[PDB]
């Protein structure tokens, strides 16, 4: 599965 | 900007045999940006029912596409790949040889 | 999903007070807002680190190495702190801007009274008619006022005035009814009074 | 050693409309999903046959991860132009890789996550898990923001664990494919350039994984050519080795090919 | 900032009904919560940058949007008795902050769901006078204010001395009383004191005035009733001081 949260930059 | 020019390689899947049914793959590296033209050419003429993979990216975040066809050949066809992107001055069209 | 314990809290004026809350989850953040009657919550606390405590004013909270607790601390009780105190968080794992909430906290801060001189009042109406109320006034903190036994007959829970100028604050409940069977004495009868308590005529 | 690894591209399109975002799934050097923004009814996909019958709970969870990050790298596009002080007129480039590798004890061994603007280096997660190295100096806002909201525990987990637990539910789903090994059918070919010289191509064909060595010797270091590992187009690569004989003197240039699913590491010659 | 509008609402069950939040500045996500009776903040949608982010149990008969302005709308139809509830919009999420996932709620709307809109009913204010049995105990003199038979609560009580608004000395219940307690959409009864010097009271040329700002049915309200429209109004009361 891919990563549920990502970075807000 | 990073600006990257592909890096082309026209060659089938199994062992060319006039003939014999194979596919015909160009497959495009290491480039930058994603935005590229790639088409599959019999004698001169662009090949219609050419299909793609998704665009995956390497760890340098240069991109990674091939461009395949089902083909059948024999030793009067000849084939090449024509490739363009922003780094390219005129699209580098590469032939296909059966021992490379 | 969290869970905020106790679901209501009655401090004395002065006292110190904490707040719990627990996920069934591990969180990743911590929230703390206060929620004034009618209006919206308002942020009081954030915290980003296992273990970090921080403070805003009397207000301070507590990460919680366990990743699953938080809580709330007032150092020392104002009765302006009534309200509803939300635990919120961001659960681990969670998409960006995910946040579940509490069911939240009821916190009750009782004032302190220094002069109880208690007693019961008649007011008089502006227009001149029977039609009037009576005023239970200046009594401690201890009094727990009861609703009215009556149909016809209506008591209010104390409130509590601050005349900050002269510096003095005042408990207070009213009383009023329609009935000619409507008397001071017989106002606050189930409410347990002391019997040292006023009564003119 | 296995790797479940992920290739996340968004595109600014500048007139088009919104941006393309694709992400890319990998089991090794086996690709098996795939979500693309660009298609009409946007979802997580297939792209393997040991992922054909998985069931909606699954493919649900997956087009939201990628819905939602499509959400957010359309907003840190927006983003990143402020930072680099660019405008609405060119298409830009947002890149997000992650992944985790096994030992070979198949337990946890790394984890990596990097993100790139324009092809350059952004932000990195260090190699502990636990913060962020703005390798750019423009990355500085993102750097600060995201190690003060401590982001990497969330990715620490994802790394650590979900990726490691899966990468095995993975393994399993398709162990006949993935864990096969498809050594390399070799063969060399002569073709002369001159009447003095000659080209002899060392072949390895078919070969899963990609991880190849290919060399000639009589060490004949000194101009040897030698190509990229190519995809076959059925899941199986291939590779060549070219060096330049003088006439006659053939068999003295030896290839040496070294890949995983050999027993014994193959050395060649041509046959006339 | 949070905007929300209207403030307050009050409407038939069946009919539909739209609320507007307009988010911070430069903030990207909007949530909507309703807040019941005694009922935690209830989450039931939420929008980025003008698409839906999370569904939280939406009732079908619930609808949302916001739009690329990132306003959103909340859309409530057909309604029903138990939807009566205080909808708060949250705003967060605007990248340029350091702390995005931050949230920011506004003074939400008050929805009345009512069966029919004629048991609307504005207050009757009226001040009381001080006890000369107080004045002459205590040297302190108490004014009560009562606002009586009100349906819904949807009230606000504020003391005005010689003109301007006071807070020194005033005492507004924080809950109101049911004047019929064993009855659904039972009139409501509030109290408040003000507590002045004897000698303030005394002195003939102070003016002291109750008022209640009731929040009643809106101008686009049909009013069949022979009684008069229970519209928003300020409900006075004043009183002069005498020695």
């Amino acid at each position: 599965v891919m990563a549920p949260r990502t970075l807000v930059l | 900007m990073i600006q990257r020019t592909p890096k082309i390689q026209v060659y089938s899947r199994h062992p060319a045999e006039n003939g014999k049914s194979n596919f015909l793959n160009c497959y495009v590296s290491g480039f930058h940006p994603s935005d590229i033209e790639v088409d599959l050419l019999k004698n001169g003429e662009r090949i219609e029912k050419v299909e793609h993979s998704d665009l995956s990216f390497s760890k340098d975040w240069s991109f990674y596409l091939l461009y395949y066809t089902e083909f059948t050949p024999t030793e009067k066809d000849e084939y090449a790949c024509r490739v363009n992107h922003v780094t390219l001055s005129q699209p580098k069209i590469v032939k296909w040889d059966r021992d490379m | 999903q969290l869970n905020q314990s106790p679901q209501s809290m009655f401090i004395q004026e002065g006292e110190d007070v904490s707040m719990n809350c627990t996920s069934s989850s591990i969180f990743n953040t911590w929230l703390w807002y206060k929620q004034d009657p009618g209006e919206g919550p308002v942020l009081l606390i954030a915290l980003y680190k296992a273990g970090e405590l921080t403070s805003n004013g009397r207000l301070t909270a507590q990460f919680g190495i366990t990743r699953k607790d938080s809580f709330l601390n007032i150092s020392a009780s104002i009765p302006s702190d009534v309200g509803i105190y939300f635990c919120a968080g961001q659960p681990l794992g969670g998409s960006n801007y995910k946040l579940t909430f509490g069911k939240g906290t009821l916190l009750t801060v009782n004032p302190n009274i220094q002069n109880p001189d208690p007693a019961v009042y008649q007011l008089r109406d502006s227009k001149s008619s029977d039609k009037s109320v009576c005023l239970f006034t200046d009594f401690d903190s201890q009094t727990n006022v009861s609703q009215s036994k009556d149909s016809d007959v209506y008591i209010t829970d104390k409130c509590v005035l601050d005349m900050r100028s002269m510096d003095f604050k005042s408990n207070s409940a009213v009383a009023w009814s329609n009935k000619s069977d409507f008397a001071c004495a017989n106002a606050f009868n189930n409410s347990i009074i002391p019997e040292d308590t006023f009564f003119p005529s | 050693s296995h790797s479940l690894k992920y290739f996340h591209t968004s595109v600014s399109r500048p007139g088009r409309g919104e941006p393309r975002f694709i992400s890319v799934g990998y089991v090794d050097d086996t690709q098996f999903v795939r979500f693309d923004n660009d298609a009409a009814s946007p979802r997580m996909v297939p792209r393997a046959p040991w992922m054909e019958q998985e069931g909606s709970e699954y493919w649900d969870r997956e087009t939201r991860s990628a819905r939602d990050t499509a959400q957010i790298f359309r907003v840190n596009l927006r983003t990143l132009r402020g930072y680099y002080n660019q405008s609405e007129a060119g298409s830009h480039t947002l890149q997000w890789m992650h992944g985790c590798e096994l030992g070979p004890d198949r337990r946890f061994l790394r984890g990596y996550e990097q993100f790139a603007y324009d092809g350059k280096d952004y932000l990195t997660l260090n190699e502990d898990l636990r913060s962020w190295t703005a390798v750019d100096t423009a990355a500085q806002i993102s750097e600060q923001k995201s190690n003060d909201a401590s982001e990497a525990e969330h990715q620490r987990a994802y790394l650590e664990d979900t990726c490691v637990e899966w990468l095995h539910k993975y393994l399993e789903k398709g162990k006949e494919t993935l864990l096969h090994l498809e050594p390399p059918k070799t063969h060399v070919t002569h073709h002369p350039i001159s009447d003095h010289e000659a080209t002899l191509r060392c072949w390895a064909l078919g070969f899963y994984p990609a991880e190849i060595t290919l060399t000639w010797q009589q060490g004949h270091t000194q101009d040897t050519e030698l190509v990229e590992t190519r995809p076959a187009g059925d899941g199986t690569f291939q590779k060549w080795a070219a060096v330049v004989v003088p006439s006659g003197e053939e068999q003295r240039y030896t290839c040496h090919v070294q890949h995983e699913g050999l027993p014994e590491p193959v050395t060649l010659r041509w046959k006339p | 900032g949070v905007t929300q509008t209207p403030k307050h609402l009050i409407t038939a069950t069946g009919q539909r009904v739209t609320l507007r939040c307009s988010p911070r500045s430069g903030d990207l996500s909007v949530y909507w919560y309703q807040q019941s009776l005694d009922q935690g903040l209830q989450f039931l949608i939420q929008y980025y940058n003008g698409e839906e982010r999370a569904k939280g149990n939406i009732l079908e008969r619930f609808s949302a949007q916001q739009f690329p302005d990132l306003h959103s709308e909340l859309n409530l139809s057909s309604l029903e008795l138990g939807d009566s509830a205080l909808y708060f919009c949250a705003s967060s999420a605007n990248p340029g902050d350091s702390s995005n996932e931050k949230l920011f709620f506004g003074s939400g709307t008050q929805l009345s769901v009512l069966e029919d809109l004629n048991k609307v009913f504005p207050p009757e204010v009226a001040v009381f006078e001080p006890s000369e049995a107080e004045i002459s105990h205590t040297q302190k003199a108490t004014l009560v204010c009562l606002a009586t038979g009100f349906y819904p609560d949807h009230v606000e009580l504020s003391w005005w001395v010689n003109g301007k608004e006071v807070h020194s000395g005033v005492c507004t219940d924080p809950q109101p009383l049911k004047e019929q307690p064993a009855l659904n959409d039972s009139r409501y009864a509030l109290s408040s004191r003000l507590r002045v010097s004897a000698t303030f009271w005394q002195n003939p040329r102070n003016h002291f005035r109750c008022q209640v700002q009731f929040y009643g049915l809106s101008e686009n309200d049909e009013w069949t009733q022979d009684r008069a429209k229970p519209v928003t109004q300020i409900v006075s009361a004043e009183a002069w001081g005498r020695a």
